[PDB]
């Protein structure tokens, strides 16, 4: 029988999320898999500030690091048999992918 | 050997120290990072961290 | 020629009970596993330092069961014990006496070498 | 003492073993882990392989609080003899890679 | 960081006695034996290992933490 299946992603970096995104979708539609489109979650920014120096001296300046972290959600009709087709081309690059068998 | 060789190091700066060179002061604890200042601008570009503003 | 020497019981099984960490060496170890059931074997030297040990051991193997090889040569034994590496054993840094031998475990059996003490339990 | 015999020889057997060896630079912690569970201290384990690398049977090297020990063929032949071995063991590393 | 200034009340560390090896059995008659100092009543010190004797105490050097009667 068919579930309501849920899969995420995750990355730093945007355009390589953006192709692996956009492979999941084609490979849903041309199958008829009634996909539900991309949910844009809201931006993770980490910040960290410090000290210049490591000693001490000179005038106070500061350094500002940053990692930014972004996500996303889609939703597929389907067998359990065949999510495990799919979520397994396209994603060579550093981007996380996780699935559950039921969240819909 | 004696009994009494140690005593309890459950908080404050005895039981933290850097991960990379064993020093006691200025440590970043923020998201588990657990490194020195110094340490943390020598590796920030290997584990991710980039500055834009 | 010959073959099945009394030696082999005093060199051959002895030194095979070694590598098993299988001996207790000298006079208070020897007690000790006297005392607790384990000896399957003894050794005993000449007279040396103390007259009095010369009753106390042979005693001690009356109260349980005569097992006794003697070899009079005090260095000997301690040189056949004398260390546990595969080589070059006989350094004047080591080559100390020995003046008895206990055995706990006689180590790996081959060729029937250790079974002269168990016809002996027979034919004396 | 250094330490008990009982536990030197626990040592050298999973070093000849695996063939490597892995510790921290702490002296305090109570056990080591791994396959040096059944009571030893790492500390044990820092002062034999100390004692190892000056004959020349073992390298080092040393990153971020961690000491690493390789296993040379010097090092083979002394813990074979040492652990009264078979000659025609070898049970730590033999294929060949591709 | 300095010079240092001496203490006045000296040791390296104490002497450890010499003595031989065994005086624990007898030999009274041609195969009669005598244990002279007892065993503990115990797991594994129960066979071929002596308690001391005091000038008020029988004390277990094994068991070195316990193992004391006061007679």
């Amino acid at each position: 029988a068919i579930h309501r299946i849920r899969i995420t992603l995750t990355s730093r970096n945007v355009k390589s999320l953006e192709k692996v995104c956009a492979d999941l979708i084609r490979g849903a539609k041309e199958k008829n898999l009634k996909v539900k489109g991309p949910v844009r979650m809201p931006t993770k920014t980490l910040r960290i500030t410090t000290r210049k120096t490591p000693c001490g001296e000179g005038s106070k300046t500061w350094d500002r690091f940053q990692m930014r972290i972004h996500k996303r959600l889609i939703d597929l009709h389907s067998p359990s048999e065949i999510v495990k087709q799919i979520t397994s081309i396209s994603i060579e690059p550093g981007v996380e992918v996780e699935v559950t068998i039921a969240d819909a | 050997q004696q009994l009494y060789w140690s005593h309890p190091r459950k908080f404050g700066q005895g039981s933290r120290s850097c991960r990379v060179c064993s020093n006691r002061h200025g440590l970043i604890r923020k998201y588990g990072l657990n490194m020195c200042r110094q340490c943390f601008r020598q590796y920030a570009k290997d584990i991710g961290f980039i500055k834009l503003d | 020629g010959g073959v099945m020497d009394v030696n082999t019981a005093l060199q051959e099984v002895l030194k095979t009970a070694l590598i098993h960490d299988g001996l207790a060496r000298g006079i208070r170890e020897a007690a000790k596993a006297l005392d607790k059931r384990q000896a399957h074997l003894c050794v005993l030297a000449s007279n040396c330092d103390e007259p009095m040990y010369v009753k106390l051991v042979e005693a001690l193997c009356a109260e349980h069961q005569i097992n006794l090889i003697k070899v009079d040569d005090n260095k000997k034994l301690g040189e056949w014990v004398g260390l546990c590496k595969i080589d070059r054993e006989g350094k004047p840094r080591k080559v100390v006496g020995c003046s008895c031998v206990v055995v706990k475990d006689y180590g790996k059996e081959s060729q029937a070498k250790d079974v002269i003490e168990e016809y002996f339990k027979c034919k004396k | 003492m250094l330490m008990p015999k009982k536990n030197r020889i626990a040592i050298y057997e999973l070093l000849f073993k695996e063939g490597v060896m892995v510790a921290k630079k702490d002296v305090h912690m109570p056990k080591h882990p791994e396959l040096a569970d059944k009571n030893v201290p790492n500390l044990h384990v820092m002062k034999a392989m100390q004692s190892l690398k000056s004959r020349g049977y073992v390298k080092e090297q040393f990153a971020w609080r961690h000491f690493y020990w390789y296993l040379t063929n010097e090092g083979i032949q002394y813990l074979r003899d040492y652990l009264h071995l078979p000659p025609e063991i070898v049970p730590a590393t033999l294929r060949r890679s591709r | 960081k300095k010079s240092y200034t001496t203490p006045k009340k000296n040791k390296h560390k104490r002497k450890k006695v010499k003595l031989a090896v065994l005086k624990y059995y007898k030999v009274d008659e041609n195969g009669k034996i005598s244990r002279l100092r007892r065993e503990c009543p115990s797991d594994e010190c129960g066979a071929g290992v002596f308690m001391a004797s005091h000038f008020d105490r029988h004390y277990c050097g094994k068991c070195c933490l316990t193992y004391c009667f006061n007679k």
